[PDB]
RNA sequence: AGAAGACGGUCGAACUUGACUAUCUAGAGGAAGUAAAAGUCGUAACAAGGUUUCCGUAGGUGAACCUGCGGAAGGAUCAUUA
RNA sequence: GGUGACCACGGGUGACGGGGAAUCAGGGUUCGAUUCCGGAGAGGGAGCCUGAGAAACGGCUACCACAUCCAAGGAAGGCAGCAGGCGCGCAAAUUACCCACUCCCGACCCGGGGAGGUAGUGACGAAAAAUAACAAUACAGGACUCUUUCGAGGCCCUGUAAUUGGAAUGAGUCCACUUUAAAUCCUUCCGCGAGGAUCCAUUGGAGGGCAAGUCUGGUGCCAGCAGCCGCGGUAAUUCCAGCUCCAAUAGCGUAUAUUAAAGUUGCUGCAGUUAAAAAGCUCGUAGUUGGAUCUUGGGAGCGGGCGUCCCCGCCGCCUCUCGGCGGGGCCCGAAGCAUUUACUUUGAAAAAAUUAGAGUGUUCAAAGCAGGCCCGAGCCGCCUGGAUACCGCAGCUAGGAAUAAUGGAAUAGGACCGCGGUUCUAUUUUGUUGGUUUUCGGAACUGAGGCCAUGAUUAAGAGGGACGGCCGGGGGCAUUCGUAUUGCGCCGCUAGAGGUGAAAUUCUUGGACCGGCGCAAGACGGACCAGAGCGAAAGCAUUUGCCAAGAAUGUUUUCAUUAAUCAAGAACGAAAGUCGGAGGUUCGAAGACGAUCAGAUACCGUCGUAGUUCCGACCAUAAACGAUGCCGACUGGCGAUGCGGCGGCGUUAUUCCCAUGACCCGCCGGGCAGCUUCCGGGAAACCAAAGUCUUUGGGUUCCGGGGGGAGUAUGGUUGCAAAGCUGAAACUUAAAGGAAUUGACG
């Protein structure tokens, strides 16, 4: 059933912007969604999201653009120890030159360079780029 | 699909472990059989009695009789064919000579012709065939 | 997918954005209190009284008309059942596929819809041991199940 | 003080007979496989393989085999012309 | 009583445990008997003395197991100390010299140390590194310059030769010295010591993988070659030889263990339509996995780029009931404690060697750890090192609270001198000690009040549960009918008919076959019947009744995380098959004959047993097949249809309309299906899904690792038995196979 509601939702925003559709809604919503998108919406990944609040869960609508090649999602969260961190940006990422690991460490929800630059580890979610 | 969870470590490793026991390499190495069976009892090689001089027939496409030594081993007292390798030097080895037969490459497997032969001759009363066949050591007596 | 079924159906019920009370109404959370309260006395389930109150009668949702939803009313005035409602129509479902199992040995069919049956009282039972509105103890016994009913 | 000694007890190698399990092997004679690869008797299969083929089960048969029943198409018909 | 599939218990090991090793894009994989640490045993056990300290073996006591001398009464035996030998063995050193170094025991500066060092053996292995260089010729060439080219000047070159030529050196040998303990070895050097014919480089190769000759001899499917592919049958690029070349090269070969290579064990990270492969189906305990939802925006400042935009210290809370750095504060000392963790970050602790890696003319390097210097040595001495990082998990400490669990108030409770009643008991206090009773301080208990905006998040395009009107060859149990079929009864007429690539056994004038009318028994439910229906899969169709059960839709019905998949364990499971029983309609293994055929113990015929038919037990398998696990998400079209709902625009009917109901036209959910396409997949065939996969991981179940041997043997278990389930190896084997292509033969 819904075990994961980012893998959910984000093959749902990678799997529309194969097809170049302009913008889509992801049906469960969540926190964690909001707090990993509006990391992606930093770095341009996106454009503007808008979060309908029916009643219950939540549902979003996300603004595309075209720039998005993928993002996916790392499921278990793996617990990253900054040594690591390393020899998974190498094996989970295009290049040393641009994409980003979310992840989610004692200080909020944020990038792999977020997360060096303020030296904290903890648990991978996915990566865009 | 894989089993992927978190608290899976043994799931997966005691999958990983028994999808083994279908491995073939391993089912010679770890198992038993292997060290039962070869008569060079996980030896290199092994010294042995020649017993007889016998020729063999190899397999149809390439017709020849290619020359060979039953073998009984020293350690064992096990049976063998060792192809005597080289030209003429089956004319050196005399019976009950002590030789020291070595495999042939394949570890298991007969080589090319000479149809279930893994073992080829060596050295033939402390000599070395590569000497005598290039004339270098003589015969002893 | 349903629980026990290949059907992947959905077919549920839907409440709007709104939830303040739509202004027909009069009762007051008192006079629907007093109501839920009378039909529960008269012999009927906490779904059988949303029924009642929605078609003929007047509150879309008993919930946002009063403070507290159906069970919560009756349980604490103590008109609630022994077991739950939940449960004993399944328990009384057993009980009936039960019957007509012991007349007729070859039904092949009713021999799920039984041991289905059991299994979705079973599986229901062992919360309500966690929840705890059940006493960790009680357990089925078709001998002691037609009783229950 | 005090030796040789003797009654008792305790750990207990050892020896004798059972039990188990491990491992390892002796064996009259019997039946497979493989080699392997060129003998005889057919010709089962692949072409509509001359009998669409195959599974399971059964029964039969010098040998491939054959025949029932239920299957399968991996067919030799994606159709049969209200 | 304790332990157990979070796998105990049992068995095995080519198992003394760590520290490390070689491998290695990251992750592992195997090895670690190996000098450092830890353990054990001295043929095996047991017991012993003695000892602080031992159950001590360079003690002894037996026994067992070994074995020596003998005067035959007796006696002495323990190398898994060092040397050595034997046996075993593919597989491993000298009866060497010595306390000089490091250390130890002693009563001890003084002896001893096979601990240890030093030699010898020593392609276990690692470092450095000769096996020649150079001038001029003779030439053999080729970039400037010169020449139309041929030629030449020549700064450039390089090939072979003459060695023309001397120069240089080491390998040796050996005066001498150092070394050391005495040597040896090394480092130092006198003296001799290079023209190849010497002071002499070999091992495999020379088709490809794979760098290197269809050079030349010989053999001629032999010998032989060839890890695999292969060559060899009279010119072999393949054998044996010759010459030439290539690779590495002082090393180099084959023996096999093992790692990469292996995206062929796949955590990262394999695969499951057909290639090896998803249980027949379902339930289900462990396990794994599990929606959303709870302090924030914001404030105050310092600092980058009147305000706006990055960048920092702040607004862990509570306590102060606790310390104190006659009444104090001030806040640290204590604890509510971080709900209870999981997580993350910082410490501390982590034996050295090894490792990573600071520093260093070991002549470099492996190494070594020193060295450097100051110094003309008058300095009668200075200066610096012996860096650091990692060191899993668990354990310890301290920050953070991103996510994951987990917790707290609901048949009432937190606090609020809120108040009392009951009891308790501590101790200050009555100039001291006892008694009684108090006040008070602290428990415990408990009457009765005040306040607390006093407590339930929501309902999942999760689930569970109620109700509604349909729906459906879903299941059972009754009941009813239909034909044909054979059987018989009767009657009519008459001689062939059935069967067939053709015929006969067969049935028949004892009148068969045919015709008619009657009964019979059992079968099976024709057309209607479909990419139509239902169930889980086996699955499921004459009428009617009854009996439960179910999907879907409908639903501002209720419950509220209850769920997915699931070892283990259950329910059901064509046919065939088996025990019971009932029945014998046809068909029909087996079985009998006729043909056909070279034969047919086959097909094609004619009989007909078990069984197909029923009721009762078992069995538990299919090509049980969509050769597609189940749940969950997402991505395009377009047509159709089953059900439910919803809406509309029709009308036939149907009535005055209606309600309907029947058609039409839409939408909506979930069903069975179709086509179409450069989504995107896909070895290919193909696939709305086999799509979302090097852009690798939503959850989870099963399961494959070349083919056979083999689904065999053996073991276990179930079964009355067929058999079912679990399920090896030796051996052999190079492809077997899959998808598509041309062929070519049906
Ligand atoms: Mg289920
Ligand atoms: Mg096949
Ligand atoms: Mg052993
Ligand atoms: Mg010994
Ligand atoms: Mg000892
Ligand atoms: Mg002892
Ligand atoms: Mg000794
Ligand atoms: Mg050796
Ligand atoms: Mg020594
Ligand atoms: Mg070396
Ligand atoms: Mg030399
Ligand atoms: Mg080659
Ligand atoms: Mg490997
Ligand atoms: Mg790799
Ligand atoms: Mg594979
Ligand atoms: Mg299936
Ligand atoms: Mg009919
Ligand atoms: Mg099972
Ligand atoms: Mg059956
Ligand atoms: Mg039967
Ligand atoms: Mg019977
Ligand atoms: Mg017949
Ligand atoms: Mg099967
Ligand atoms: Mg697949
Ligand atoms: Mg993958
Ligand atoms: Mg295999």
């Amino acid at each position: 059933v819904r075990m994961n509601v980012l893998a959910d939702a984000l093959k749902s925003i990678n799997n529309a912007e194969k097809r170049g559709k302009r913008q889509v809604l992801i049906r469960p919503c969540s926190k964690v969604i909001v707090r990993f998108l509006t990391v992606m919406m930093k770095h341009g990944y996106i454009g503007e999201f808008e979060i309908i609040d029916d009643h219950r869960a939540g549902k979003i609508v996300v603004n595309l653009t075209g720039r998005l090649n993928k993002c996916g999602v790392i499921s278990p969260r793996f617990d990253v120890q900054l040594k690591d961190l390393e020899k998974w940006q190498n094996n989970l990422l295009p290049s040393r030159q641009f994409g980003f690991i979310v992840l989610t460490t004692s200080a909020g929800i944020m990038d792999h360079e977020e997360a060096r630059r303020k030296h904290t580890g903890g648990k991978i979610l996915g990566f865009f780029f | 699909g894989k089993c992927r969870g978190l608290r899976t470590a043994r799931k997966l490793r005691s999958h990983r472990r028994d999808h083994k026991w279908h491995d073939k390499q391993y089912k010679k190495a770890h198992l038993g059989t292997a060290l039962k069976a070869n008569p060079f009892g996980g030896a290199s090689h092994a010294k042995g009695i020649v017993l007889e001089k016998v020729g063999v027939e190899a397999k149809q496409p390439n017709s020849a009789i290619r020359k060979c030594v039953r073998v009984q081993l020293i350690k064992n007292g096990k049976k063998i064919t060792a192809f005597v390798p080289n030209d003429g030097c089956l004319n050196f080895i005399e019976e009950n000579d002590e030789v020291l037969v070595a495999g042939f490459g394949r570890k298991g497997h007969a080589v090319g012709d000479i149809p279930g032969v893994r073992f080829k001759v060596v050295k033939v009363a402390n000599v070395s065939l590569l000497a005598l066949y290039k004339g270098k050591k003589e015969r002893p007596r | 997918g349903r629980m026990h079924a290949p059907g992947k159906g959905l077919s549920q019920s839907a409440l709007p954005y709104r939830r303040s009370v739509p202004t027909w109404l009069k009762l007051t959370s008192d006079d629907v209190k007093e109501q839920i309260y009378k039909l529960a006395k008269k012999g009927l389930t906490p779904s059988q009284i949303g029924v009642i109150l929605r078609d003929s009668h007047g509150v879309a949702q008993v919930r946002f008309v009063t403070g507290n939803k159906i069970l919560r009313i009756l349980k604490s005035k103590g008109l609630a059942p022994d077991l739950p409602e939940d449960l004993y129509h399944l328990i009384k479902k057993a009980v009936a596929v039960r019957k007509h199992l012991e007349r007729n040995r070859k039904d092949k069919d009713a021999k799920f819809r039984l041991i289905l049956i059991e299994s979705r009282i079973h599986r229901l039972a062992r919360y309500y041991k966690t929840k705890r509105v059940l006493p960790p103890n009680w357990k089925y016994e078709s001998s002691t199940a037609s009783a229950l009913v």
